[PDB]
């Protein structure tokens, strides 16, 4: 099962979450 | 960790969240980062512990760059918080122009083909690829040639913030 989201890979919504999750980390 | 009212009502106002999670985003973002900036460093820590395996220098780099509105090699909580309202909390024309700023790596305005190819590289190089046949292989460089040429509706080689938004967008 790929990972849901990278279907949108080269569409920019995949970056975007990876963005988003990253500042996620970043702040808890 | 305390935040000057003003500053948090200003970016409470220039935001999708609430006073409350402002603050609460502060709060963690000074526990995790105790000056208060965040440099590349600590940006790539991040992702290094999601993905251990792959490479996320790339990726993070270039997201980072984006996020460092003021370029200044930091990214401190004005710049933090605003980068994750719209990459979290946007709509989708929203979350796809700040993407086309990621993609445009350049600032000419446009993204060409070697630009889209180096984030979707950027992106196999941490998380990995869906392991195929040696015959229909998961290549950036295919996934791309098809995507590029898909949202490049004049064919001009270059593609503009409209042909981008209208990418997945149904009609
Ligand atoms: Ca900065
Ligand atoms: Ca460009
Ligand atoms: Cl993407
Ligand atoms: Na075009």
């Amino acid at each position: 099962s790929v990972p849901r989201f990278i279907k949108y890979t080269g569409y920019g919504n995949a970056a975007g979450l990876l963005a988003a999750r990253g500042l996620m980390a970043g702040g808890r | 960790s305390k935040l000057k009212p003003e500053v948090v009502e200003e970016l409470t106002r220039k935001t999708y969240f609430t006073e409350k999670e402002v603050q609460q985003w502060y709060k963690g973002f000074i526990k995790d980062c105790p000056s208060g900036q965040l440099d590349a460093a600590g940006f790539q820590k991040i992702y290094k512990q999601f993905f251990p395996f792959g490479d996320p220098t790339k990726f993070a780099t270039f997201v980072f760059n984006v996020f460092d509105e003021n370029k200044d090699g930091r990214i401190e909580f004005s710049e933090f918080i605003q980068a994750l309202s719209v990459t979290s909390r946007g709509t989708l024309d929203e979350k796809l122009r700040w993407a086309f700023k990621l993609y445009d790596l350049d600032n000419d305005g446009y993204i060409t083909r070697n630009e889209m190819l180096d984030i979707v590289d950027a992106i196999y190089q941490m998380v990995g690829n869906t392991v195929e046949l040696p015959e229909e292989e998961n290549t950036p460089e295919k996934r791309v040639d098809r995507i590029f040429a898909m949202m490049d509706k004049n064919a001009d080689g270059k593609l503009t913030l409209q042909e981008f938004q209208e990418g997945s967008k149904a009609d």
